[PDB]
RNA sequence: UUUUUGUUUGCUAAUGUAAAAGAGAAAUUAUAUAUGUACCGGUACAUAAAUAAUCCUAUCAC
RNA sequence: UUGGAUAAGGUGCCUAAAUAUUCGCUCAUGAGAUCCCAUAAAAGGUGUUGGUUCAUAUGAACUAGCCCUGAAAAUGGAUGGCGCUAAAGCGGAUUACCGAUACCAAGCCAUAAAAAGAAGAAAAAAUUUUUUUUUAGAAUCUUUUUAUGAGUAGAAAAUCGUGGGGU
RNA sequence: UAAAUAGUACCUGAAAUCGUUAAGAUGGAACGGAUUAAGAGAGAAAACAAGUAAAGAGGGGAAUAUUCUCUUCUUUAUUAAAAGAAACAUCAGUGAUUAAUUUAAUUUCAAUAAAGCAAUCCCCUGAAAUUGUUUUCACUUUCUCCCCGCACUAAUGUGGGGAAAACUGGCUUUAUUUCUUCAAUUAUUUUUUUUGCUGAGGAAUUUUAAAAUUAUUUGAAUUUUUCUUCUUAUAAUUUAAGUUGUUUCUAUACAGUACUUUCUUAACCCACUCGUCUUGAAAC
């Protein structure tokens, strides 16, 4: 479903209504009554195989390679996790810098792209989002220090979900490593920490 | 009724339509016009250079006229000058 | 003006401008070491800045001189009072702010091993016609009596030569590392030479 | 005659000119309130609707906004009525700012209260 | 190297301000290395963070920060209004803060 | 400045003091209106005490409404209490500060019955 | 395209006419080129000029014509004779002033430049009457003369000015105002 | 001096920073020219001439 | 109140905004610096900068800008200060920007006026039925709309509090 | 003694003023307002957890003494949910940016590569014989050449006097326009890159009706067009019909260093003793 309002074509996607609203003079009413948000449409720069450097998470810095757009706006990113340490991670268009540079542009690694693409499209929405239950569990073991923080880890680990996102992850690094291993520069530049420095004005940085 | 927004007219592309009916048909023609390919356009400069010749003949007689008349002017009250030194 | 401390090279330079140019640093949250202020340069004829100079001193408290206008004569310090003239001083921020600047004649310590700067848009030869007067700063302080100013040229004379000698160290050094640089080259692998190449290094 | 008079009265506290068709109708429509209430008690409410304004100017043959913006445009049989239907312009100050209040348009130095008549569509732009 | 900046270093200056009249609702930032106004918009959507750091511990922790959006540039030199979440102490008006990448 | 919270606005939590009641001890802060000539808070220069004035009132709709959102009715008895048995999502029991102990308990256990707020439970306890 | 650069001056050719009236039904109709800053300034001017002139005012005669004339030939170096009336606050003066120029609209604007600066005299007090383009045989002011030179060169000794991006207030090394 | 943990009866364990995120950068001098170098301030030869629009220094964990 | 965009004025720093651009003019051994405004004159000037009129590349006479002289009072001293001369001076022009409680957009408060008013299930959470909220109708009242809001002397209205009384 | 900080100056015991303690501040006032801040106190009635279960302590009401049911506190655990704050996204309102775009109109142009046309010539522009017009000589280069000065120049040149040409320029052409041009300023239009702030209200029939949009269906039109328009009919949606959604976080907390708020100093900016008579009071 799209609608195409003085030629932008702004597709539509379906919606629930969550938030309830008291009504004027009688009983509550459902604050939504729009069923279907308009999509995100990311920028013209987001593709498929792009590498882009991670601005605020754990990994801060680090440059890692876009895998699936995730259909809920925000995408996935991996940074072949024996080679960069960048997990399966799901992350928004905003808090990654993509730069001009693609993977599937190299005469070596660009064979090797529709498995890829498989393996994105393999990827969910849901396999992200921790279940309640999880939370839950995790928060019953603050009731030593490092203990808690292994146990924590242990929960984790024991995720179904969690399991399948890390095995998809392990089958994505297999398919692509031995390349990347094989350009050694752009491996090293995988691996490397994205800094600004005394002489990076970013304002007139063309990354 | 309860005061809603107010909704600018000349973007919110339904109120505008709303307000001025017609107004569809023009977006039409205009995206029309818009839409045709350059090249036409080039090809038209030739036709209109063309049909303008005369025209710039005449209006640069008219100009020329008018220098011309500046140029008299001008000597006039030069000669005026003259006159009063005399 | 992000740096830790800036030492500005006061020589060349014209005075107010450069009071000015300080004063709005220091405002900002910056560090400022005046060094060399004995060749500051005012856009006067020199007779005339004695004669202002002459008119200011004259402007003391009639009760008790030991209040009221200070005449400090020392050349620094009368680039300190300027800077001081152009900052919210009576404040708490602006207090901050003077404290912050620190200002000296020739070069002492530590800031003849530290970088020094210049400002271009306070400059002499950029800001004053060359059928102008000027008037170097040293100069005009001698003449209402400051004394120190002989000596202070004969230590600037001596740091020169430390100076110079430092410099022909430091270029034999740089000449040393591009002879390397031309050496190794050739060692390294060539694709990456050649990218070498096209960003200039 | 009578109006030109009148401008002339208050020529130094006024700019005004020649508002051009498109200048206008963006006025009509970003900047066009309109009086709906019986006589005296007006209240100043936004045009967005045709049968907000088809009410009052239903008698003078002047349904919907278009109509209203080419009445303005050119002195038609119904001119007057429209103008007074229509709220006084509550206008921004101009992006780009004015030249001097004090002196005149006309004046050889920055000025505005004069009677720019070709430049008041561009002054109404900028401060649309 | 330890620690990784990511983000453009900047002064945290006045309030938006007359000659003598406050508008704590706005803080003035001068940006490192950008001079002119075309320079500034760049940096217009950013997201700034003054962080500060206090004694007495709080969510466990001697820093704390306060977040801004960046909101427009600021007349011709490439200085930038900020506005923040709690308008910012002017104990901070000589501080550093952090322009970060992010939107 | 202002003080959202929820949909509630205050548009002024300072208290608006007497002018110079921080001058004299005499003069106690509570608002009192400045008169005659040359008060500088009545001509509302810069930098003085400013005038309490219409503008700052709240919302006809929150007005009232304490930071839980109910309306605070004081309560003496359980006679009271009985009116906002229909009530209990609006209006929220104050005990009267006078009430003895014996009977604030027996209130406290009304209004526990009831599902009704009271904002001064634990006087006494 | 500039827009620091260039200054506002037009030129206006205008042309107009006294109402007809039952006694006059054939009026003398009276043309003008002017130099002002937009059309309506340029308007404003000639009625001026008419008022000065003849028995006529805006209020009783109609603008004929209003053309604005762009320079033919915007990039040729043209050596302009001008001729004024100002007024001091002393009293009144007519003057002769020689500007090379590009353009009509751009001597004019020289002129009025050189008027503010060199005699204080601002724009309202002065009156053009005549720009025309001088043959290089008849340039008397030796200002314009120096110029007119064969192969004409000379060093540029004017200092740099930088771009408010490379402008900096801390400089590495002492600037050259030399260059070559 | 090095290490460890901390500064989460008026007291007797004890916190503060107007400014860390690479806070990097030592010729000198002239401004209608300077700097070296080699001889005897002079001569000859180099060299800078958008000079921080630069250079240096980063990430190669185990 | 929030955001915007200006006005007067400014934009070297104090001081938010230009050491902006652009063309001139000024050097002062007591420069000059913007309405009211906080003063300067007659008369000069082979100071420089333009001009005009004349004469044979000089000699005149004039003329007007800036500048200089004329220009001397008492506490120390005041373009507001610092300072400023390739101005941050004077006269312009060109942009850009900063800049009010003024303007615009939005909210909320009051006032004024205007519309208008003597019957009914909505949703969510649970698991087809329970639970959670409400399920309005107070005429100086309720709902909504728009405009407006300075204020001494003064007038009025709505409230608030104190001592007692009947209820 | 119930109570002596009810001890006869005796009920309550305010303020000024003073003492003790603590905390803080302090360069010729102090206080204050606006806005934060760091402290230091306070707090849970929005600032999470309804209910369900196991079993204690209580209380009730009803049905016809003892069945049922309703509950308030305790607990062991057990699932919500909502609520605010973020962050991002989507609208819409109002803005700030940097790119543009339509058909025009207004003496614009500029290259292209072949023909030519005139040499103080041409587009022009001068000086001369009320507008148009006739002719007069005046005006371009040059790294060209000659003669004089013989390197005389700021100049890798030159002062002067002369020659040359059409490379330069100008025009006239034949075509050419992404090699490079297609301006500028209005006219009328259509977008777009970033983006800041705002989200009021909650519609028992005007939160409808229409507009718009999507997929269909009938008939037309000259603007022959995957946004072509009207219109016959049907569903849906939002650009209508003022902000909702997703994910965190607070937090699986009962108060903590978080959160609220009072006080406290700071700090930036501002702020002159009130009352009073007065044209006018901060008034020496
Ligand atoms: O501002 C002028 C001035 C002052 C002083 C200072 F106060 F620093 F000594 N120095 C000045 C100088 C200085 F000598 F360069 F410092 C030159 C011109 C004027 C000066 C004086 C002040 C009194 C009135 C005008 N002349
Ligand atoms: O106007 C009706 C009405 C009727 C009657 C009755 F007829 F019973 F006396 N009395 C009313 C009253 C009443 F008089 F107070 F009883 C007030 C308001 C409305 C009334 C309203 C109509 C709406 C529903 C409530 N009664
Ligand atoms: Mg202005
Ligand atoms: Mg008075
Ligand atoms: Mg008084
Ligand atoms: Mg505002
Ligand atoms: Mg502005
Ligand atoms: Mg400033
Ligand atoms: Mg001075
Ligand atoms: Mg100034
Ligand atoms: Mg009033
Ligand atoms: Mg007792
Ligand atoms: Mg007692
Ligand atoms: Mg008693
Ligand atoms: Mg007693
Ligand atoms: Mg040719
Ligand atoms: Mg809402
Ligand atoms: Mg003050
Ligand atoms: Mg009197």
């Amino acid at each position: 479903k799209h609608y195409n309002v003085k030629g932008k074509k702004k597709v539509l996607v379906p919606v629930n209504a969550k938030k309830t609203i008291n009504k004027k003079y009688f009983g509550r009413k459902v604050a939504s009554k729009k069923k279907y948000v308009v999509q995100r449409k990311l920028r013209k720069s987001i593709e498929v195989g792009k590498v882009a450097i991670i601005l605020t998470g754990k990994h801060m810095g680090k440059r890692c390679i876009i895998t699936k757009i995730l259909n809920s706006g925000l995408l996935a990113v991996v940074g072949p996790y024996e080679i960069n340490g960048v997990p399966l991670k799901r992350v928004d268009s905003r808090y990654l810098v993509v730069t001009s540079t693609n993977i599937f542009n190299f005469e070596n690694i660009a064979k090797l792209k529709d498995d890829f693409l498989n393996y994105a499209q393999d990827i969910d929405d849901d396999s992200f989002i921790k279940t309640l239950e999880i939370k839950k569990k995790q928060k019953k073991l603050l009731k030593f220090m490092n203990n808690v923080i292994d146990k924590i880890k242990e929960i984790r680990k024991e995720d179904p979900k969690v399991q399948k996102l890390e095995g998809i992850q392990k089958d994505i690094g297999s398919l692509l490593k031995p390349e990347i291993l094989k350009n050694k520069v752009f491996a090293h530049y995988l691996k490397s920490k994205f800094t600004l420095r005394n002489d990076m004005v970013l304002h007139k940085m063309k990354f | 009724k309860k005061r809603l927004q107010n909704k600018n007219s000349l973007t919110n592309f339904a109120v505008r339509c709303r307000l001025n009916p017609a107004y569809k048909l023009l977006r039409s023609l205009a995206v029309l016009r818009m839409r045709k390919s350059i090249l036409e356009k080039s090809k038209n400069k030739k036709e209109k250079r063309v049909q303008k010749q005369i025209q710039k003949k005449e209006l640069q007689k008219i100009n020329h006229d008018y220098y011309k008349g500046v140029a008299k002017a001008v000597k006039k009250k030069k000669k005026r000058e003259e006159k009063k030194a005399k | 003006m992000y740096k830790k401390e800036y030492v500005i090279d006061c020589k060349g330079h014209l005075l107010g401008r450069l009071a000015s140019l300080i004063a709005k640093e220091l405002l900002n949250g910056q560090r400022i070491v005046a060094v060399r202020c004995e060749d500051i340069n005012i856009s006067g004829s020199l007779y005339r800045n004695k004669l202002k100079y002459q008119e200011f001193l004259r402007l003391r408290t009639n009760t008790n001189p030991k209040k009221g206008p200070l005449h400090l004569r020392e050349p620094s310090k009368i680039l300190w009072r300027c800077v001081r003239g152009m900052l919210p001083h009576k404040t708490y921020k602006g207090q901050l702010a003077l404290k912050k600047l620190k200002v000296c004649v020739g070069m002492p310590y530590p800031y003849d091993k530290k970088k020094k700067y210049v400002l271009p848009s306070a400059l002499r030869a950029f800001r004053l016609k060359k059928h102008r007067r000027y008037c170097r700063l040293g100069t005009l302080s001698s003449r209402v009596g400051w004394n120190y100013d002989t000596l202070v040229k004969k230590n600037e004379v001596l740091r020169k030569q430390v100076s110079k000698a430092y410099y022909k160290k430091k270029v034999n050094n740089l000449n040393e590392k591009k002879e390397i640089k031309t050496e190794a080259l050739n060692l390294i692998n060539p694709e990456q030479r050649q990218v070498l190449e096209n960003f200039g290094y | 005659k009578a109006t030109k008079e009148m401008l002339k009265i208050v020529e130094p506290y006024v700019t005004y000119g020649y508002p051009t068709l498109s200048t206008v109708r963006k006025l009509l429509y970003k900047r066009g309130y309109v009086r709906v209430g019986k006589v005296r008690r007006y209240a100043r409410k936004k045009i967005q609707d045709n049968a907000d304004i088809s009410k009052h100017l239903g008698k003078y043959n002047v349904h919907g906004i278009e109509d209203m913006v080419y009445q303005l445009y050119t002195c038609g049989p119904v001119f007057k009525k429209v103008n007074n239907f229509l709220w006084a312009f509550k206008l921004k100050p101009p992006r780009k700012g004015f030249k001097a209040k004090r002196h005149a348009f006309n004046e050889p130095r920055p000025g505005d209260w004069g009677n720019r008549e070709a430049h008041i569509n561009e002054l109404i732009n900028r401060m649309i | 190297l330890q620690a990784v900046r990511l983000y453009e270093k900047g002064v945290i200056l006045g309030y938006k301000r007359s000659q003598r009249n406050q508008d704590p609702n706005f803080t003035l930032i001068s940006i490192k290395n950008v001079n002119t106004k075309k320079h500034a918009q760049f940096y217009v959507g950013k997201r700034v963070a003054y962080v500060y750091r206090t004694t007495k511990h709080h969510d466990g922790v001697k820093i704390k920060c306060i977040w801004g959006k960046v909101c427009r540039t600021h007349g011709n030199s490439g200085v930038i209004r900020a506005k923040f979440k709690t308008h910012i102490p002017p104990k901070a008006f000589g501080d550093r803060v952090r322009i970060l990448m992010y939107p | 400045a202002v003080k959202k919270v929820g949909k509630i606005i205050k548009k002024r939590t300072k208290k608006f003091t007497r002018f110079q009641s921080n001058r004299f001890m005499r003069v106690k802060p509570a608002w009192r209106k400045p008169r005659g000539i040359d008060c500088r808070v009545r001509r509302r220069y810069k930098g003085t005490n400013l005038m309490p004035s219409i503008g700052y009132g709240s919302n006809k709709k929150t007005k009232f409404l304490l930071p839980n959102n109910k309306y605070k009715y004081v309560v003496k008895n359980v006679k009271e209490m009985e009116p906002l048995i229909m009530n209990h999502t609006k209006y929220c029991v104050q005990i009267a500060h006078n009430v003895s102990s014996k009977k604030r308990k027996q209130i406290i256990e009304r209004a526990k019955q009831m599902n009704v707020s009271v904002i001064n439970a634990k006087a006494r306890l | 395209i500039d827009n620091s650069l260039n200054t506002n001056i037009h030129q206006y050719h205008i042309v107009g006419r006294a109402i007809p009236t039952a006694k006059d039904k054939n009026p003398n109709v009276y043309r003008m080129c002017i130099f002002a800053k937009n059309d309506t300034n340029a308007k404003s001017r000639f009625w001026y000029f008419m008022k000065k002139i003849n028995k006529l005012k805006k209020s009783n005669g109609e603008l004929l014509a209003c053309e604005q004339i762009k320079e033919r030939f915007p990039l040729r170096v043209k050596n302009y004779g001008v001729l004024l009336r100002y007024d001091s606050r002393t009293g009144t003066h007519n003057m002769y002033k020689e500007f090379r120029d590009t353009t009509k609209e751009g001597a004019i604007a020289q002129l009025y430049s050189e008027m503010a600066g060199r005699h204080r005299a601002r724009a309202s007090s002065i009156n053009i009457i005549r720009i025309s383009e001088i043959s290089s045989s008849l340039v008397r002011r030796p200002h314009i003369k120096q110029l007119l030179k064969r192969r004409l060169r000379f060093p540029a000794l004017h200092l740099p000015t930088l771009q408010k991006e490379y402008r900096k207030k801390f400089a590495s090394k002492r600037p050259s105002t030399y260059r070559m």
